């Protein structure tokens, strides 16, 4: 029941100004960049996040949360879940959303931990040289099951 | 004399490790400790939560982010601070335009990653999220540094 998440690249979009997003077969994610003097942000503090469920056709807005890391958006293979890294100050959490409704499925507080998500799952690290989880003395696998709710 | 004592201290402090083995860019409390040490401003010991506890017990609080920026422009060390469940956050407020006409520019390290770090180019409202940024405390030292 352990679904697989894949990184979604978030890039400047054509059309409406200051929009950043990406899509795969199942879902399109869009953010607004409201930093007046930074055209290449690494994060998005202002909601809403726009989700388009390509299959059903529904568009919804995540109206609260953040700050959303630009490099921290992942899609489940079936398109039903969007996993997002969100931070505030020195705290951080991973949040899973239902792509059809924009409702929160699961949160996990990962404050203080280095982290990575890929084909193989979620890793959390302690005693680290730097930001990458591979710089850590100890890396633990963390279940993604509650995020998938497969 | 110039009024860049705060900014100079932030720049000089960025690449230091206040805590042995922990770069200040990755440790908000360490970065603030290094800045204060350079300015010779006494600072509560401990992690970010312990520092906020200490500042809350001793330093004057400013009414707004706008006032924080003005005080920083006047050469005062101003710490924006908010406790976390375990990992709190502290940042040095600097002079500059207010993000969303409210939130002052800042410097800070952050264990959250590069996204939470500011070398003066992010406001407190771009390091803390939309709810937390409206809960910030702005502590100002009793004396100016330049």
């Amino acid at each position: 029941a352990d679904c697989t998440f894949t990184q979604l690249e978030i890039v400047p979009q054509f059309g409406s100004p200051n929009m950043f997003g990406g899509e795969d077969e199942h879902v399109r994610v869009m953010f607004s960049n409201e930093d007046p003097n930074d055209d290449n942000p690494d994060a998005f503090p202002e909601p809403p996040v726009y989700l388009a469920d390509r299959d059903s056709g529904n568009d919804c807005r995540i109206e609260d949360g953040g700050i959303w890391s630009r490099g921290g958006v992942f899609l489940s293979q079936d398109g039903r879940r969007v996993l997002m890294h969100e931070f505030s100050g020195s705290s951080a959490e991973l949040v899973s959303y239902d792509s059809a409704t924009c409702k929160v499925v699961h949160r996990e507080d990962i404050s203080g931990q280095r982290w990575a998500v890929d084909k193989d799952g979620l890793r959390l690290g302690q005693k680290c040289s730097g930001e990458s989880v591979d710089s850590c003395a100890k890396i633990v696998k963390r279940s993604l099951a509650p995020f998938c709710q497969t | 004399s110039h009024m860049q004592c705060i900014v100079n201290a932030c720049k000089n402090s960025w690449d230091k490790s206040y805590l042995a083995g922990t770069p200040n860019k990755d440790n908000c409390s360490g970065f603030v400790q290094s800045v204060a040490a350079e300015l010779g401003v006494p600072m509560p010991r401990g992690n970010a939560n312990a520092m906020v506890d200490g500042l809350e017990q001793s330093w004057t609080k400013l009414a707004s982010g706008a006032e924080a920026a003005q005080k920083a422009a006047q050469g005062f060390l101003v710490i924006a601070g908010l406790k976390g469940r375990t990992y709190g956050h502290v940042a040095v407020v600097i002079s500059g335009p207010l993000y969303r006409q409210k939130y002052p520019m800042c410097w800070c390290g952050s264990i959250a990653g590069a996204v939470g770090q500011s070398q003066g180019l992010k406001s407190v409202g771009q390091v803390w999220n939309r709810t937390d940024r409206d809960r910030l405390n702005y502590y100002v030292y009793s004396l100016a540094s330049c």
